[PDB]
């Protein structure tokens, strides 16, 4: 069983955002599990947005009730939640969920919890327009060597709504990699750096290329770095 | 809505500790009550349903317990998988609502950082701006002191930090402090340094080039 | 809603399960 939720990455305030989670293991309809939407805010608060079946009752949060809209879509197996009249209080992750819905005569009927849960999906919220990133090698050198280890990386400047994912070696490099969560700079924008720390012997042997993806604004960016020679 | 509260906050333990997590709520609750994990990295995991209830795949390790307003949550040898931030939810009336998390972190012996220093890129000094970045790779405890002198002179408002959450495995963060300036006053100045303070350190670690060379 | 409901509903079922 699996749960892939989708949808936009920034949304326009006073727009309405719409978001569908794919079902992956059974059907929807199996009317033994609700299905359910649950959100996080930047600041860890976990919101209980909206519950529903498949006989087609919902539950929405009384905060919300006004301008949501759950629903399931039986022919494709999706799950979909429409949010209007959206502020900036809406940036969240969206977190699409399974829950058992025991009947009367089970050992655990009234006991109602959410059993599995998608990866989620964040949603910014905001007048400001996309914007991709610049990338920018952080090139090792003596001074960024220390013993037997350099440590390189690129910088990824400039660019919203959050998030970037960042990969070297288009995924075959994973040993050591830090990328850094991203920062507010004044300007509005946001920036980040992702560096590796590898055997000093490997520069002039290994090639290392990192990968920025940015889907907001479609960038995709491969960023070779050099070794300087100090 | 049933308002939820859970102590403490945060909190750190040592590998094979007993770890206990006390969720508050409002009300009485009357045994409705949910025990979730998030990890980066994963999906939100279930762990227990109505107090007690453990679910399947999730180790015995963790437990539940308490009744009326007042349940535990009880970590039992905890490991490496377990440092994790937890939350609890009630299920008693009509509007589900969470705590707002305890994160449990590693205890850890002391490490010092190992610091790096990358000049700005010359594609950089062709967009109009200079950014130098100082690195400081798998140390602990979390707190570290970085400041920025150029020319000897300290910095203000010009930069800014970045650290990690702890590895999963190595327990430890690494933190980056990038600042950034005027392609013009970058190449006002000639000797660019950043200088580290941490304990596990007995003396200030200092990392420093010369615009050019 | 239902879900309140479920909450007497357990106390009804277990008046039942005695009898
Ligand atoms: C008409 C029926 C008469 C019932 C009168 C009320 C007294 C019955 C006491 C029964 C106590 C058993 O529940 P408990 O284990 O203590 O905790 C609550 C367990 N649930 C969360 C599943 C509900
Ligand atoms: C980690 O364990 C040592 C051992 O007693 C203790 O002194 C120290 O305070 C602990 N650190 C934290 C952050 O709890």
């Amino acid at each position: 069983v699996q749960l892939v939720e989708s949808g936009p990455g920034l949304v326009q305030p006073w727009g309405t955002l719409s978001l569908t989670c794919r079902v992956s293991g059974d059907s929807v309809s199996n009317d033994n599990y609700y299905w359910a939407w649950i959100r996080q805010t930047p600041g860890r608060e976990l919101q209980v947005i909206g519950t529903i079946y498949y006989s087609g009752t919902t539950y929405y949060n009384p905060s919300l009730r006004n301008r949501v809209t759950i629903s399931l879509d039986k022919s494709v197996n999706v799950v979909s939640l429409r949010l209007g009249s959206v502020s900036a209080a809406d940036t969240a992750q969206y977190y699409c969920v399974r829950m058992p819905s025991h009947g009367f005569w089970s050992t655990s009927f009234s006991y109602w919890y959410f059993d599995l849960w998608g990866r989620g999906h964040f949603v910014a919220v905001s007048w400001a327009s996309t914007k991709g990133p610049s990338v920018f090698p952080l090139a090792p050198s003596s001074k960024s060597t220390s013993g037997g280890t350099a440590a390189l990386g690129c910088l990824v400047k400039d660019y919203f709504p959050e998030p970037v994912t960042v990969s070297w070696n288009s995924g075959a490099l994973t040993s050591g990699v830090h990328t850094f969560p991203a920062v507010l700079q004044s300007s509005g924008l946001y920036s980040l750096s992702s560096v590796v720390t590898v055997p000093s012997s490997s520069l002039g042997t290994q090639t290392y290329i990192c990968n920025v993806d940015h889907k907001p604004s479609n960038t995709k960016v491969d960023k070779k770095v050099e070794p300087k020679s100090c | 809505d049933i308002q939820m509260t859970q102590s403490p906050s945060s909190l750190s333990a040592s590998v094979g500790d007993k770890v206990t997590i006390t969720c508050r709520a409002s009300q009485s609750v009357t045994k409705y009550l949910n025990w979730y994990q998030f990890k980066t990295g994963q999906a939100p995991r279930i762990l227990i349903y109505g107090t007690y209830t453990l679910l399947s795949g999730v180790s015995p390790r963790f437990s539940g317990a308490g009744s009326g307003s007042l349940y535990t949550l009880t970590i039992t040898n905890i490991q490496p998988e377990d440092f994790a931030t937890y939350y609890c939810q009630q299920a008693h009336s009509t509007p589900w609502t969470f705590g707002q998390g305890t994160h449990v972190a590693a205890n850890r012996t002391v490490a010092a950082p190992s610091v790096f220093i990358f000049p700005p890129s010359d594609e950089q000094l062709k967009s109009g701006t200079a950014s130098v970045v100082c690195l400081l790779n798998n140390f602990y405890p979390r707190e570290a002191k970085v400041q920025w002198k150029v020319d000897n002179a300290l910095q203000s408002g010009n930069s800014q930090e970045s650290v990690t959450e702890q590895d999963s495995k190595d327990s430890t963060y690494s933190l980056s402090s990038t600042l950034t300036l005027s392609k013009a006053d970058y190449e006002k100045h000639k000797v660019y340094a950043c200088e580290v303070t941490h304990q596990g350190l007995s003396s200030p670690v200092t990392k420093s080039f010369n615009r050019g060379g | 809603n239902w879900f309140d409901i479920t909450n007497w509903l357990w106390y009804i079922k277990l008046f039942i399960m005695i009898v």
